[PDB]
């Protein structure tokens, strides 16, 4: 668990973080996604009305 | 006229004979077999 | 009439059920 | 020996006494004989 | 020597503390007379003996009283009083709901409404003694807990819902072939039993008994007489399933769901008669639990 | 020549998975082993997976087509909604639209090589782990039920329409639609044996099941080892229905008859409901034929009308 | 001895009481007698 | 003691209360009597 | 010896029983006779 | 020996019993004779 | 050690997410916002 | 460590995945977008 | 080896025939070819 | 032994035999040949 | 390692296809594209 | 348990604290969003009325 | 002690939920206040 | 079980107390907040009438 | 093994080579009694149209 | 192993590459078959239209 | 693990890292002909209209 910082090395392994990692920037990318898809049908109809 | 049709007869009756014919000739031998004697542990050692 | 006496017939369909209830609360207990 | 005698025996009594009775009541039920009224 | 099994195997002695004993020395060790729950209750069973086989208590004798009197009150109601000479036609009815829940000797019905209490003399009877010969035995008492709840279904069918009704026509005839006309017309009249929950219950674990008593059977038989560690059904029902519920899990299993499918179903009849006239209207509510209520179109909104 | 530890511990196919085995708990107090234990993956339980997968995806997506793609009608309407075979017109036909019994024949034709890969893997992992294959011949009686049901009474009646519509209230409605449809189930005979076996199975069911767990504490649910030597347990059990009904099986016997019980209730089943279209398309009027029905000149019609 | 004498007791005493209460039932609802207003 | 007189006195005494209490209500559903309001 | 003394005895006694409660009502239903009101 | 005497007498004396009551059954329910009220 | 933190924290997360998804489903069966065309 | 990260990214993305496609089975049903001719 | 190739054979194998039979089932149940009679 | 050639024998005659059912079932329903006076 | 790879390639092909299938079937059912006879 | 407030050492362990201390913040986070979420949709739609 | 710590602790957290669930329930579903359009 | 005071040591663990003290305190708010609630609902609409 | 090409000696038996050549040559019988019978039904009633 | 190229090797047994090929060959000549189908079927039918 | 570079050591075995190439190349083929295959169906028949 090298790699891992020493705050998070009580939950996180070596190879855990990595796909932490990935994980996190994955649910990044897909919120930045999910704001675009958002703000796309709402110009194109608003559900709230 | 008093008397069912063939088919009922199959039907119904040999196998309600069949039922309980075989039903009373597997309880003999079940039996025969639950009470033969064969390798039980002695019940006044076991128990 | 009707529905005490139907409720009393009801409560001991349920004390039927109870037997059995007590038969698996006592496999429960005993196997500790 | 292939099979007891005494099953072969038991089998073949119950087969012709089951058919006996069979044919009987297919026979008396058919109304085609005028046996025990018509 | 032979050294012959109780699975019938003939197997020859090496290839235990078992030896081949005869079953009259396993009877005459276990008789143990007096311990019966009428030679608690009065110092003394007044039965304490056995005809042949049959242990003979004092609920065995009640409930002989039971079974003769039962078959004999039964045949005159069918062969006489309906003329009918054979089983299958005759009808054997409880007196009219007209009548409600007194009886009376002149009016019909008198016969059914004395085979049914001999009948459950005799059931209960029957039960009283299951208890006699476990105590007798130092068993626990599970068979008298199952046979308990198959004579609750017989108590909740013939007592129970025809007092909550209360005309005792509501009890079901004891025809064969007829009581299962009474079935299907209560079955119909309340519409729809297969929507009565209990009742999917009851058949769930009636599906469910028989799935479990062939599984069983099968294990059993499966692994009777041959070289086996004891483990390999247990390999068997864990490749198969992933789970293997053990020897004594699968008898605790099979005594359980037998006795709730009657269980749940004798509630089921209970329920339909008093306190439910229509199943597919006791449905009604769930298309209007507030949750989905409204979201449809068409056919699609309820 | 039969390793056990192989056989629950190899790995892929031919081999187990969730091989380290997890402990409900509950599962152990309660039934006295909670290991779910390795589960295996042999050639046959992944054709019986991935077609009852096909089956049940294929049922699950009609659904929802049916609630318009609603999800909430679809929870709604989940235990009623139904994947229904083609109708009566063009019966047999699998040139039916897809919403009008189009998915069901799909469906079903995976679930018939579900249930036989099934049979398979029952049969295989018998000998692969060295006992009898009388699980394989019971699930081969419930196939024949099945069968009749799904597969042999549409057929020789000429209409998928006779089978059932893949639903948690369409198989009750089936049932009663079958019975409706051909007289009274209760006057076809071997629907009374049927019935006959299957409350004879619930009966032997707990009274096995009631004496195992009374004479458990003489450990007689080991069968394996009591069939090999009667314990004080099986001596008890075999007494105490000597005493309470006169005759008794030991160790061996009472699984015959657990076996042939249920293996005679799917048997006579299937043949009962085979012969309801085909041969006697009424049974009352069959019954009254028979001599088998009682006969009502004046009921009592007051117990049946509110 | 073939038969315990209590055996024989226990099994006539019971046929009797049976024999006699099904008769008294049968006779009872025959309502042929006009007896307990038949 | 196959005759013991516990035995017989439990018999006796139960037999007895068993028919005071089935022809009581042999005698009160025959409605023959007119008592209870019958 | 085939048969206890015994058991040919109860079932002899229990057949004749038998026979004779099935004789009865089968005489007593058939309306043949005039007994106990016809 | 394949059967066993008493065997061979329970079940023909079963036998005989059983089709003497059918035979009985079936010309009393027959309606040919006059036996019994016709 | 009266519950694992493990525990609280699946039931607290399943509680919530079940409650979430009722209480947004009875709004929107509700009809009582225009969401989603109501 | 109260919670494996194998379990959390499981049932995250399980829940994830069923909450994405109830969201769209709703917003697909309620006709309110004119999405696949709505 | 982490992926064995049997089980790789198995898998698409079979992935292909269901797809192919879900596909087959697809296009003759649309009506919308004329193939045996459409 | 990565594929036993019983295996594969098994499979596919299996695989052949319920193809060649189905396809006959599915021509024989389709009414589109003529067979068996359609 | 928290994930085999054979694990994540298992669940990720049978969610693609899964998926693939159910997206085929909204789009197919939807009458929205004039595909296999609308 | 050294990052354990002694008060709470006998409740949580080392790496118990820290998925708690996310599973806090998380959750005020989303109290904070739901507060503004009902004052939207009450000044969108008074529901109470 | 008669009951543990955290067999109060559950029970007495789910009757307080259900009876929440409950009561708002009843208390929708009676109309009586005018919320949620009512 | 230290931290418990002397007459509900025999009941309480050391931990089950603050696990306990958390549960009063809930219980307590959720109180004041269903008095509140109740009062708002009377002062809005009489069920009692 | 001895009579299996070496190509094929790592999967093929002795006894299941020959039943494998007996397989295929009733695979490629069967072939060509089918190719026949959907020449013929094809001339009879096209099933294309 | 030895039929196997050293690129493959860690996956492929000496019998599974030979199976593999035949796999291989058996789908290119599949999808050779499937794509003359699917030419010839849009020349009698066109499903997109 | 050689094949694996340092970063992914952890994660990949020497075989999984090939067959993990094989994975993202085909998802990255079958994103290809997945955008290339919702362009043509937006072409045809816009479904967002
Ligand atoms: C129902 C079966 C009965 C039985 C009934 C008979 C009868 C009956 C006979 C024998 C006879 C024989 N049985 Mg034996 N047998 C039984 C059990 C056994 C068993 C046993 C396994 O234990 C065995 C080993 C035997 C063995 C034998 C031999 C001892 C002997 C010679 C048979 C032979 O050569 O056949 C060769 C001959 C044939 C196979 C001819 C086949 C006949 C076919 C059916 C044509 C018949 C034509 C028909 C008569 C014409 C019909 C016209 C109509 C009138 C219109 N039986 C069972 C219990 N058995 C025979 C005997 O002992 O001779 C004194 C004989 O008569
Ligand atoms: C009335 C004419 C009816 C008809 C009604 C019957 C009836 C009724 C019966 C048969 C039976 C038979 N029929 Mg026919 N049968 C008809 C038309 C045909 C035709 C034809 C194509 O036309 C054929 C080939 C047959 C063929 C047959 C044989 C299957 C059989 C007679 C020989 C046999 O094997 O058993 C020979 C029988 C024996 C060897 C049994 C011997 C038993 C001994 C004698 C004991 C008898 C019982 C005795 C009373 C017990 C006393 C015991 C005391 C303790 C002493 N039937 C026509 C339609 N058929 C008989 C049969 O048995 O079926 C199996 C029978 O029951
Ligand atoms: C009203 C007239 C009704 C009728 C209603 C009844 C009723 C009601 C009863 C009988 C009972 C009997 N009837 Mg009658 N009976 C009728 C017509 C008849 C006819 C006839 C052909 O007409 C006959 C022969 C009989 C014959 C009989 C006997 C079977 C019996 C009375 C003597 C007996 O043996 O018990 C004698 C009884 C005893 C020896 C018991 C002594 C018990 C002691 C005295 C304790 C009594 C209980 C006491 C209150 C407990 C106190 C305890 C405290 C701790 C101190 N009845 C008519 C139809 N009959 C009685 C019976 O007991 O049935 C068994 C009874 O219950
Ligand atoms: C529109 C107004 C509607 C209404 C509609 C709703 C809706 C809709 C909801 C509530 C919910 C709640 N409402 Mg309300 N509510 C109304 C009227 C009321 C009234 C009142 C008497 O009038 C009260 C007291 C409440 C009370 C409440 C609480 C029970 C709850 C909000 C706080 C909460 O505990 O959860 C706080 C929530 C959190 C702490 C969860 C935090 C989760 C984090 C932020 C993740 C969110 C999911 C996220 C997208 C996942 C991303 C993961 C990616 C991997 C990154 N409502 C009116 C009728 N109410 C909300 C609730 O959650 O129910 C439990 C909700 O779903
Ligand atoms: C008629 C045109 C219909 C249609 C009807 C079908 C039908 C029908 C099928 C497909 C199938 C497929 N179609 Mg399409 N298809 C259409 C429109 C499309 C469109 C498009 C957007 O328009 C696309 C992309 C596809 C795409 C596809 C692929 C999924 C697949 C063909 C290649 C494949 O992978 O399997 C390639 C197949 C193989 C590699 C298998 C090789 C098997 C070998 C040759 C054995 C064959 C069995 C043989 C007889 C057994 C003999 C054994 C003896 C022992 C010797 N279709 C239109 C609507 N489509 C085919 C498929 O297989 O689905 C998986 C198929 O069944
Ligand atoms: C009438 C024309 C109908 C039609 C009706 C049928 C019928 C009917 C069948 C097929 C079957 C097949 N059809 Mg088609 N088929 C049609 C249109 C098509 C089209 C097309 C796009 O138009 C195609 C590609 C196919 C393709 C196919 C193959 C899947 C298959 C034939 C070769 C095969 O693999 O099995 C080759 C078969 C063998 C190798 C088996 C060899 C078995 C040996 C010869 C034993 C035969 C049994 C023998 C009697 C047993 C004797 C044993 C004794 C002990 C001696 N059909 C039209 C709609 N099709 C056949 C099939 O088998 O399905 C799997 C079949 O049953
Ligand atoms: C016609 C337009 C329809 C529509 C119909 C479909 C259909 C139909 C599909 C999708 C699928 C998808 N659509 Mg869409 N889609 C629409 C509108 C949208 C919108 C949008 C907001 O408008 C979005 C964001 C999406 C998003 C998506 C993604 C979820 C996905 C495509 C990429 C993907 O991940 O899988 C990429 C796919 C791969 C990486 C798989 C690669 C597989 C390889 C190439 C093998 C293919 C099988 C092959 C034939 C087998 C051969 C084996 C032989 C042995 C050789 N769709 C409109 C409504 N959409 C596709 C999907 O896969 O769903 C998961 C699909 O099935
Ligand atoms: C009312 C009638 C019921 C009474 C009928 C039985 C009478 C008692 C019979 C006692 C004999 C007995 O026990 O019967 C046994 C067979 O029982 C058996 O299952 C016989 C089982 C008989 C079934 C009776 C069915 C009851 C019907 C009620 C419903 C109609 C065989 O007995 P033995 O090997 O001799 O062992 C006893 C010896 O020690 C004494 O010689
Ligand atoms: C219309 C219809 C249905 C007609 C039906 C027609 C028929 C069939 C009638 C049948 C009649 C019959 C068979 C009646 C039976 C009468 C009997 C047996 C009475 C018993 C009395 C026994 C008695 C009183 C016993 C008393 C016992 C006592 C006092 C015991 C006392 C005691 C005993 C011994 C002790 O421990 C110690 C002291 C104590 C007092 C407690
Ligand atoms: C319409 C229709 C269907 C008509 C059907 C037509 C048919 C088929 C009729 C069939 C009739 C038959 C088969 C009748 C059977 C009659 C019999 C068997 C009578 C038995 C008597 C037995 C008797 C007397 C037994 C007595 C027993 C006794 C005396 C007991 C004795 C004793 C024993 C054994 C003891 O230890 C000690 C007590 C005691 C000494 C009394
Ligand atoms: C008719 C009507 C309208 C009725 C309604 C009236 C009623 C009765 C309303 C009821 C209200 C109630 C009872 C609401 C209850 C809300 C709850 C329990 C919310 C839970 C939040 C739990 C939360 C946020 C849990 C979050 C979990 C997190 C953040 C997990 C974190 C994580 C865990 C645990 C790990 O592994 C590792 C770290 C990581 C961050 C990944
Ligand atoms: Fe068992």
């Amino acid at each position: 668990n090298d790699l891992v910082p020493d705050q998070w090395k009580p939950l996180f392994n070596n190879a855990q973080w990595l796909v932490h990692d990935i994980v996190v920037k994955t649910i990044y990318g897909g919120l930045i996604i999910a704001v675009i898809a958002h703000v796309l049908c709402w110009a194109w109809t608003p559900w709230i009305r | 006229s008093p008397w069912p049709v063939w088919s009922g007869y199959a039907l119904c009756f040999v196998p309600l004979a069949a039922v309980i014919l075989g039903f009373i000739i597997a309880a003999r031998f079940t039996d025969k077999q639950a009470t033969s004697a064969y390798l039980r542990l002695d019940p006044a050692k076991a128990n | 009439m009707n529905w005490i006496v139907a409720t009393f017939m009801l409560m001991f369909v349920l004390v039927a059920f109870l037997p059995l209830v007590v038969s698996l609360a006592y496999t429960w207990v005993t196997n500790p | 020996r292939p099979f007891e005698f005494r099953t072969s025996v038991v089998v073949s009594t119950l087969l012709g006494l089951v058919m006996a009775l069979l044919i009987h009541f297919v026979v008396l039920s058919s109304g085609a004989f005028n046996w025990l009224r018509a | 020597r032979a050294l012959p099994l109780p699975s019938g195997e003939t197997l020859p002695a090496e290839a235990a503390s078992a030896e081949v004993i005869p079953f009259s020395i396993i009877e005459e060790f276990y008789k143990r007379p007096g311990k019966t729950l009428a030679a608690r209750f009065f110092g003394v069973d007044p039965f304490d003996f056995w005809i042949g086989r049959f242990y003979v208590g004092l609920f065995g004798a009640i409930s002989i009283i039971g079974i003769i009197l039962g078959v004999a009150f039964y045949l005159y109601e069918g062969v006489v009083n309906e003329g009918t000479l054979n089983i299958l036609a005759m009808r054997i009815e409880p007196p009219p709901v007209s009548q409600g829940l007194n009886v009376d000797p002149a009016q019909p019905g008198f016969f059914w409404f004395l085979t049914m209490v001999a009948a459950t003399i005799a059931f209960v009877g029957w039960l009283l003694r299951q208890i006699d010969i476990s105590l007798k035995l130092d068993m626990g008492m599970e068979v008298p807990i199952a046979f308990g709840a198959v004579v609750s279904s017989w108590i909740t069918l013939q007592w129970l819902r025809p007092i909550a009704m209360g005309a005792w026509g509501h009890g079901f005839p004891l025809g064969i072939t007829h009581h299962l006309d009474w079935v299907s017309n209560i079955g119909y009249q309340y519409y729809n039993f297969f929507y009565n929950p209990f009742h999917a219950i009851g058949i769930t674990l009636l599906f469910a008994s028989t799935l479990f008593l062939h599984m069983h059977g099968s294990a059993v038989l499966s692994e009777a007489k041959r070289n086996i560690s004891d483990q390999n059904i247990h390999v068997f029902w864990r490749n198969i399933l992933g789970y293997s519920i053990g020897e004594i899990g699968i008898h605790r299993v099979a005594f359980w769901t037998g006795a709730a499918s009657v269980l749940f179903s004798n509630l089921c009849i209970f329920l339909s008669g008093t306190f439910v006239k229509d199943w597919n209207a006791f449905w009604g509510f769930w298309d209007k639990m507030p949750i989905w209520n409204g979201v449809g179109q068409g056919a699609l909104v309820a | 020549p039969i390793d056990l530890h192989d056989e629950e511990y190899r790995d892929g196919l031919e081999g187990t998975i969730a091989k380290p085995p997890g402990h409900v708990g509950w599962m152990q107090r309660l039934l006295g082993e909670g290991q779910v234990g390795p589960i295996y993956v042999g050639l046959w339980g992944v054709i019986s997976f991935i077609t009852f997968f096909a089956s049940a995806f294929i049922i699950l997506v009609d659904y929802g087509r049916q609630v318009g793609w609603n999800p909430i009608i679809y929870l709604r309407e989940f235990w009623n909604l139904a994947v229904y075979p083609p109708p009566t017109e063009y019966g047999l036909s699998w040139n039916v639209p897809w919403d009008k019994g189009g998915a069901w024949l799909a469906a079903t034709f995976f679930l018939h090589i579900s249930v036989l890969t099934w049979w398979a893997r029952l049969y295989t992992r018998a000998k692969a782990t060295g006992v009898g294959t009388q699980l394989a011949w019971g699930f081969a009686s419930a196939l024949s039920l099945y069968f009749v049901i799904y597969l042999f009474h549409p057929l020789a009646l000429g209409n998928w329409s006779a089978a059932p519509g893949h639903g948690f209230r369409a198989i009750l409605d089936w049932t009663n639609y079958v019975s409706i449809h051909w007289g009274n189930f209760y006057y076809n005979p071997f629907h009374m044996l049927s019935i006959f076996f299957l409350l004879g199975s619930t009966l032997l069911l707990a009274m096995h099941g009631a004496t195992i767990v009374a004479t458990s504490k003489w450990k007689s649910e080991m069968e394996f080892t009591e069939m090999m030597a009667e314990g004080p347990g099986t001596q008890r059990a075999q007494l105490f229905w000597r005493w309470v009904m006169g005759w008794n099986a030991n160790s061996y016997n009472i699984h015959i008859w657990a076996w042939w019980f249920a293996a005679f209730t799917a048997i006579t089943g299937a043949i009962g409901l085979f012969l309801s279209g085909t041969l006697v398309p009424d049974w009352y009027a069959w019954g009254e034929t028979a001599k088998i029905v009682a006969p009502w000149p004046n009921p009592d019609w007051a117990q049946y009308v509110f």
